[PDB]
RNA sequence: CGGGACCGAGGACCGCGCUCUGCAAGGAUGCUGGCGUAAUGGUCACCAGCGACCCGUCUUGAAACACGGACCAAGGAGUCAAGGUUUUGCGCGAGUGUUUGGGUGUAAAACCCGCACGCGUAAUGAAAGUGAACGUAGGUGAGAGCUUCGGCGCAUCAUCGAC
RNA sequence: AGCGAAUGAACUUUAAAUAUGUAAGAAGCCCUUGUUACUUAACUGAACGUGGGCAUUCGAAUGUAUCGACACUAGUGGGCCAUUUUUGGUAAGCAGAACUGGCGAUGCGGGAUGAACCGAA
């Protein structure tokens, strides 16, 4: 608005390589650490599975579906098996999944 | 005398040669030592610049250059305020801590049998005559 | 009531004994050195308009800020080189008896909680100096006067 | 609302000083000197004072 | 003419809210009286966090609720006056009572399901109003890109 | 103990007190006269005493110089857009953004809808690539507030560690 | 000042005026313990840490609406005059610096009058 101006008050006064042709569907690879890994999971399942209403299933979660093509090893996993189906991972994140008890499946 | 870092200094150019010193300025102040020379030494000074201090370093030969006794007097006071204060605890009297400034004289009287005094005036009779 | 009497009676006390003492010394064949004044008066009599950093320094530690101000002063080298440093700008002397009496009864203010409060009774005297055991007006005439402990 | 000048008023100077009723009756500020002769002045008191 | 080489200062702290919030007004009213009629400084210091802005409330999440609940402060009632967020990281969440200006939907859903209780800080006032047996909190103010860009 | 000038702020009581039937003690009342209207007061024109360079701009440190101004009416000069940044208010909140579009309509309004997408949620490297818990997400010193009074210690700061 | 003290501004028992540097506490003072990649003939000093002792007065005066850290914004940043100090000069003028004060931004009383004078803002 014109009328809340400071020009009303003051009336009166006055590297590396280049690369040629670039596509970045390439290189697209969303990431997702493990801690947000049950946050993929639908909530109302998610609470079955930490209160520990389901002692005989696992999930299995595909990162693809989601958006993501990698999964990183920030934070810590309860114990809880949980089969993951992810396009790249990380040597740490994996070892977090197995002490987790699950599995880490390759896709592509 | 092998002068260190941090040691405070005080600076006395001997010698009347002052005919083509470039800082005169530095003569007679006191300062820190931050770097140490076989021949020289390294002194941090402060100067007053209307209401605030800049802060100088100069490069003075180890021959103009005497220890400070700055903090001799704080150091000292801080050993007998220790020592009377433990005193004072040992025999259970109380003791002053703290310097004073100088009071007033207070009264007294001054005998003349053996003072009388002499008259002077404003000139000797004895440069008179 | 009591105090009051008491201050009046040392007043006079003194006084006959410093009279005392000057004509004993006199009849002896000597002279009584009086003691040196522990109190002076110092008044502003110079205006702010053209002033040294230094006596601008001393006159804000004094608490002269503006002309015709007049403040108290125990008398020790510390102070007495101050007011030596600023004597182009104020006159500073003894007073007596009579002048703190006057001073303090007809322009006596207290600064109570950083304000200017006139002393109109013994009762602000008494909160606002109470722990050093001035409790009325003429205690505090009797601490300025003499210079006690507080 | 309005300070007073104890000075001029006799009620402020009996509500901050309750003596000063006791001063003005006992008149406090006219005591006359201890009596006795004085002594007189010493001669070489006299001869110091006129010396030139 | 005074000398005055200092200068007074005008405050520079808030003393209203900059918001036209009603409930904030009213619950600035009701922490006014609580501050002025309690000797608490608990409500002093509620009334200054009501007065600040949005960048001097950051929000506080459940995972740092959580974390200030550690030894022995399980009990106690957890004060923030800013917004509640749910942190999703935390799996499972400990029964606590927190009295907020807001919660967000899944913070207060998931303290709900935890057994906790919410509170406003009106409930807050009638409940503890001296502040007593209180876990006051704060977020990180210096998690800004302004603050990392500064 | 007299003589004179200026002022009367507040508006039940509270207080300090005193000379204690009351009071000169936290701010003026009592008695009386004339008039009840241009009498007090106000505006305009003029005279009298004192005071008082013509405005704006430029310049430098400043004046001076210089430039503009015969008079009056109307017009007349830091605005809009895009992209940033800091602060303020608001909604939601690890999510957020309906309005490219579709549905609908009392039809350029209002209301409704969702896939993708933008930003944020992970950085680093020229790149290939790799990718953030030893510990109640660490130890120490402060630190508002709380406390069962032993301590717990927000934000933040300093420092040593860890990834 | 004395040299009826020694010796002879360069003599000193003692000691100027003027402003001026440094320091004046628990955030500090030491002691002890060890290491040293410093240094020292050297476990010797010092630094680095460790532990302990010192709160019986917190260790001069005066003053203290005087705190600190950010964020954003704006003008001016090799101007004039004067006191003092200092370096040079000229036939005489004058030219450099350092501090302070005033002015440019300032009204008022007095210097008959006024950028630089006095009082006072």
């Amino acid at each position: 608005p014109t009328r809340f101006s400071k020009t009303r008050k003051h009336r009166g006064h006055v590297v590396g390589m280049r690369h040629f042709h670039l596509l970045r569907n390439h290189y697209w690879r969303p990431s997702i650490n493990i801690d947000k890994l049950w946050s993929l999971v639908p909530s109302d399942v998610r609470e079955q599975y930490l209160s520990g209403q389901k002692k005989d299933t696992a999930p299995v979660i595909d990162l693809l579906s989601h958006g993501y093509a990698k999964l990183l090893g920030k934070g810590r996993l309860p114990e809880i098996p949980v089969v993951v189906r992810a396009r790249y991972v990380s040597a740490e994140a994996e070892r977090k999944v197995k002490e987790a008890g699950g599995v880490v499946e390759l896709v592509a | 005398r092998t002068y260190r870092v941090g040691d405070i200094v005080d600076i006395k150019v001997n010698g009347a040669v002052q005919k083509g010193m470039p800082h005169k300025f530095y003569h007679g102040k006191t300062g820190v030592v931050y770097n140490v020379t076989k021949s020289a030494v390294g002194v941090i000074v402060y100067k007053r610049v209307k209401h605030r201090y800049i802060e100088k370093r100069i490069n003075v030969r180890i021959e103009h250059v005497k220890p400070s006794r700055s903090r001799e007097d704080f150091l000292r006071r801080v050993k007998e305020n220790a020592e009377l204060k433990k005193k004072a605890k040992a025999e259970g009297v109380p003791v002053q801590l703290k310097r004073q400034p100088a009071m007033p004289r207070e009264a007294h009287t001054v005998s003349i049998a053996d003072n009388k005094p002499v008259t002077l005036a404003p000139v000797a009779y004895e440069t008179t005559i | 009531f009591k105090r009051a009497e008491k201050y009046v009676k040392e007043y006079r006390e003194q006084e006959r004994e410093k009279i005392r003492l000057a004509r004993i010394a006199k009849q002896q064949g000597s002279f009584h050195i009086p003691a040196e004044a522990k109190l002076v008066f110092v008044i502003r009599i110079k205006g702010i308009n053209k002033i040294p950093p230094k006596p601008r320094k001393i006159l804000q530690l004094l608490r002269l800020r503006q002309i015709n101000n007049g403040v108290f002063v125990k008398v020790t080298k510390a102070t007495a080189e101050m007011i030596k440093i600023v004597e182009p700008w104020v006159a500073y002397g003894y007073p007596n008896l009579k002048s703190v009496r006057e001073l303090i009864y007809k322009r006596g203010y207290g600064k109570v909680n950083g304000q200017r409060i006139p002393l109109t009774d013994n009762a602000i005297i008494e909160e606002n100096l109470g722990k050093y055991g001035i409790i009325c007006i003429e205690d505090l005439i009797h601490e300025i006067f003499t210079v006690g402990p507080n | 609302v309005q300070k007073k000048n104890p000075l001029r008023n006799k009620q402020i100077m009996l509500r901050l000083n309750p003596y000063a009723s006791t001063f003005a009756k006992e008149k406090l500020g006219e005591v006359k000197a201890e009596e006795g002769k004085p002594p007189k002045v010493p001669a070489s008191f006299k001869e110091l004072l006129h010396e030139a | 003419g005074i000398d005055l080489r200092w200068k007074h200062v005008r405050s520079s702290h808030r003393k209203a809210p900059k918001s036209d919030n009603v409930y904030l007004k009213l619950l600035v009213k009701l922490y006014r009286f609580l501050a002025r009629r309690t000797e608490a400084p608990f409500n002093k210091v509620v009334l200054r966090r009501l007065f600040m802005s949005r960048i001097n409330r950051p929000p506080v999440s459940l995972s740092r609720i959580a974390r200030n609940l550690k030894n022995g402060n399980e009990k106690k009632t957890v004060v923030v006056v800013a917004t509640v967020t749910d942190d999703n990281r935390l799996l499972q969440v400990p029964k606590m009572e927190v009295a907020a200006l807001r919660f967000t939907a899944k913070a207060r859903a998931r303290i709900e399901a935890a057994g906790g209780r919410t509170l406003t800080l009106d409930q807050l006032a009638l409940e503890k109003p001296t502040g007593a047996n209180t876990l006051l909190l704060r977020g990180p103010k210096n998690a800004r890109e302004a603050v990392k860009h500064f």
